[PDB]
RNA sequence: UCCGCCGGCACCUUAUGAGAAAUCAAAGUCUUUGGGUUCCGGGGGGAGUAUGGUCGCAAGGCUGAAACUUAAAGGAAUUGAC
RNA sequence: UGUCUGGUAAUUGGAAUGAGUACAAUCUAAAUCCCUUAACGAGGAUCCAUUGGAGGGCAAGUCUGGUGCCAGCAGCCGCGGUAAUUCCAGCUCCAAUAGCGUAUAUUUAAGUUGUUGCAGUUAAAAAGCUCGUAGUUGGACCUUGGGCCGGCAUCGUUACUUUGAAGAAAUUAGAGUGCUCAAAGCAAGCCAUCGCUCUGGAUACAUUAGCAUGGGAUAACAUCAUAGGAU
């Protein structure tokens, strides 16, 4: 089994170095991919209003998520942000500035959306919780 | 599917795939 | 066991075979005690008798004969018989 | 209202008896529960779980309610009852009484000093029901009961103050957890510690010492 | 750089590990009404200064008896028991210390000994008195009902003398009835 | 033919043992956790795939990912249905 | 039946007070904040508490109205197809409370990285098999009876263990100290002084490596019969 010798220091350090990386969090971490991903390793981010889409909510949903698709300022790269609060799509114009924030499970997607990991936090520099109590008018 | 044939699928693949990158070195 | 008084703190003090000295739960039904009576010089039962307790274990084991058999052997000596 | 069966039940109706820690010292199989009811004063009865379990019939699905329930006034005292029954009430009456059935005596020893009314388990004690196992480790005076619900509530129920818990398996299994806590609450007297070898003497058993009241007065 | 970031300071309550049970709430509510709280905050307060002292004499108790790092910290802890009405003259030993509990605590508070005192009609006229600045401990007005009391001063509480209530000028509404009486 | 010893392939009964169980006299002597040592696993796919290295005449072998996708996949046993 | 106890009313009463305002003094290099304080200052004491929720996990509704697999909610399981405890709202209730929600990163949970302490017949996981250097690991044997209780050399080497020294402060643990309490600070306290307590401003830990003292049980090296040995 184990390898119990006194002498025997560097053989489990060396075993556990190579050992960790069938971690799934610690090989997620370490390998640097992380910076490869839209946001770059941050919490939120910025972008343009491309445009307005929905998607079909997966089986056995039955239901049109009113998405929108956008592109971050920082890289360029373009995401689709979920718009949760039912008609804050009105809010969303087109080509407008947005604040786009993860959707919950880190880098996956959350519930029957297919394929969004995104949603959107803040519109022209308001929040659509404000818009949507009615506590803030879009300027 | 049956795992063997599945094997022998991927094996034909990458033949192929050999030939095809040997076409343009 | 002891206080810093010097009283019973737990319930009771349980039975520990008499064979293996291990200690005989309050939920062990195979364990069992046997009372061997005692003679006189002309073979009439006094009305005494030497007690001894067998835990489960030692019964299932299936010594339990031959750990009696020595346990008495060995204490009617005392006691004469 | 209550005609007793057994000669235990028969012995005690009468009022032979004052706790039911001699019936431990003997270990006796009680088989009625109107013995517990009569010796152990104060009995708290809560239902722990209610969980339907099915068998799949031709029709359709048979279903039962199974109930477990936990016995057992806070000094030293305690029991684990399991009921499976057509319906919710018969179950939890039926677990009331086997749990009643099955109280067991369990130890309390100190951490470090013996400043009086000991709070704790004597020794590491474990316990594997299945693939649960679970571990109490003795606490010092002022720690409290750390562990889950349900192995809070067998503790409370066994009158543990404090205690520091471990669980490995699948703990989401209650019936396997409280059965390995209840298991190794029985372990708890079943250590032999240094104390407790002193030779032992012994004592007639309650059918023996009483054989002249079971001869036969059958119930006069 | 800035002289000022080197002062210290820390935080004094922890938060449960499970925000929902029932027994917990009920437990915490009910400490909380008959001592004449706030909010669970000044309770998981109280529950962290007892854990401190607690693994602090825990920590003690595990050292040899003849160790120094006993004895100085053991009679210190003790003194500092002895001092706040929390351990009795019959309780010298470090074992007593960890059998301590948060009434305990609560019980040396100045609202709760106002209230046992006999000057507040309840404990929250207790601490509504305190609060208004009613209350001096010797001769200092106290106006936090958190003012753990010592033993040596337990006998000093009174109203003080600026207060109505221990010998001062009329305030400003039985003053403004006055007033209005006057013409 | 009978008895005994050492070594081997197995078999039968039984836990007082272990185990999720089937079952195992070793798969036991494990929360009462430590005899020595080698290899090797970390949810299911993508995938033993891409690429690099290397051995081979070739077929191929050894070493061997990532993006992305998914809330199950799986083991043993139970009652029905077929 | 009785009296007391206890609880609710945009009911009735009185008292209390600081948020605010402000003479004034104090603070301050000068101002300001605080502390102190004239005068004013609360009844729906409008001097109006918020953030998230109410199927389970998880404390709190199978209340009422709207929608009808749509809009939406939903971290996971799931909800909505004319009776929705889950969506949109009202009432009520729950948790925390001057704080709460959300996203990323990571500590715990995780005995799912396992030295302590995981696994490998069937769940993922013993190399087809053997040999093999480095590495790791290696049988037993050699002081016990013995009681008592300034010199001066020249020497097997280490690991281990004890004791000591040197060891930056700050932070951490921790003694004292009533900043009104606390987080703090290193201050202060007292006869009621032409002052005193020499006032205090303790003490630990601080891996490994290095220096020194004692111990020799357990371990590693070579030393072991051409006497080229000791005196
Ligand atoms: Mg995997
Ligand atoms: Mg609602
Ligand atoms: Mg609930
Ligand atoms: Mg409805
Ligand atoms: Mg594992
Ligand atoms: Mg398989
Ligand atoms: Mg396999
Ligand atoms: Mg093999
Ligand atoms: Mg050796």
């Amino acid at each position: 089994g184990k390898t119990r010798g006194m002498g025997a220091g560097r053989k489990l350090k060396t075993h556990r170095r190579n050992q960790r990386w069938a971690d799934k969090a610690y090989k997620k971490s370490h390998l640097g991919n992380e910076w490869k991903k839209p946001f770059a390793g941050s919490s939120h981010a910025k972008g343009i209003v491309l445009e307005k889409i929905g998607i079909e909510a997966k089986q056995p949903n039955s239901a049109i998520r009113k998405c929108a698709r956008v592109q971050l300022v920082k890289n360029g790269k373009k995401i689709a942000a979920f718009v949760p609060n039912d008609g804050c799509l009105n809010f969303i114009e087109e080509n407008d500035e947005v604040l786009i924030a993860g959707f919950g499970r880190k880098g996956h997607a959350v519930g029957d959306i297919p394929g969004v990991r995104f949603k959107v936090v803040k519109v022209s520099g308001v929040s659509l919780l404000a818009l949507f109590k009615e506590k803030k008018e879009k300027p | 599917m049956r795992a063997k044939w599945k094997k022998k699928r991927m094996r034909r693949l990458k033949r192929k795939r050999r030939k095809m990158r040997q076409r343009s070195k | 066991m002891q206080n810093e008084v010097g009283d019973m703190v737990d319930l009771y003090v349980p039975r520990k075979c008499s064979a293996t000295n291990r200690i005989i739960t309050a939920k062990d039904h195979a364990s069992v005690q046997i009372n061997i009576g005692h003679v006189d010089e002309n073979g009439l039962y006094d009305g005494r008798f030497t007690t001894f307790a067998l835990s489960g274990f030692v019964r299932a084991q299936g010594d339990a004969d031959g750990s009696l058999d020595r346990l008495w052997q060995k204490r009617k000596a005392e006691i004469k018989q | 209202k209550w005609v007793p069966v057994t000669k235990l039940g028969r012995l005690v109706k009468e009022g032979r008896f004052t706790k039911m820690e001699e019936i431990y010292l003997h270990s006796l199989p009680v088989k009625e529960h109107q013995i517990v009811e009569t010796l152990c004063p104060g009995l708290k009865d809560e239902v722990m779980k209610i969980t339907p379990v099915q068998k799949q019939t031709r029709a359709g699905q048979r279903t039962r309610f199974k109930a477990f329930v936990v016995v057992g006034d806070s000094n030293g005292h305690v029991g684990l009852g399991v009921k499976c029954a057509k319906e919710v009430a018969t179950a939890i009456r039926g677990a009331i009484i086997l749990a009643k059935l099955s109280i067991v005596p369990v130890r309390r020893g100190y951490w470090g000093n013996k400043i009086g009314q000991p709070h704790t388990v004597p020794c590491k004690v474990t316990g594997k029901c299945g693939s649960v196992t679970v571990r109490m480790v003795p606490a010092p005076r002022g720690s409290g009961i750390v562990a889950a619900r349900v192995p809070k509530k067998v503790l409370q129920f066994a009158g543990i103050d404090d205690v520091f818990t471990s669980s490995r398996g699948s703990t989401k299994t209650l019936g396997n957890f409280v059965k390995a806590t209840f298991d190794c609450l029985m372990k708890t007297y079943g250590f032999l510690t240094p104390d407790f070898w002193r030779e032992t003497t012994f004592t007639k058993a309650p059918y023996q010492e009483f054989t002249d009241i079971l001869a036969k007065p059958t119930k006069a | 750089v800035h002289v000022n970031f080197y002062r210290n300071y820390g935080k004094t309550f922890k938060k449960p590990r499970r925000p929902y049970e029932k027994e917990r709430l009920d437990a915490e509510l009910k400490l909380v009404g008959e001592y004449g709280l706030r909010c669970k905050r000044e309770l998981w307060r109280v529950q962290y200064a007892l854990s401190r002292i607690r693994n602090a004499a825990r920590h003690l108790l595990t050292l040899d008896e003849k160790n120094p790092r006993r004895i100085f910290e053991g009679a210190a802890l003790l003194r500092r028991m002895n001092r706040y009405g929390l351990l009795a003259e019959g309780q010298d030993k470090l074992d007593y210390v960890l059998a301590l509990t948060a009434e305990n605590f609560l019980a040396r508070r100045l609202q709760t000994l106002v209230f046992k005192a006999g000057m507040a009609k309840s404990i929250h006229h207790a601490r509504v008195l305190i609060r208004q600045r009613h209350i001096r401990v010797g001769r200092q007005i106290v106006n936090v009902p958190s003012f753990m009391v010592r033993v040596e001063s337990e006998k000093h509480i009174d109203f003080s003398l600026t207060s109505p209530f221990g010998g001062g000028p009329a305030g400003r509404v039985k003053r403004k009835n006055q007033k209005k009486a006057s013409g």
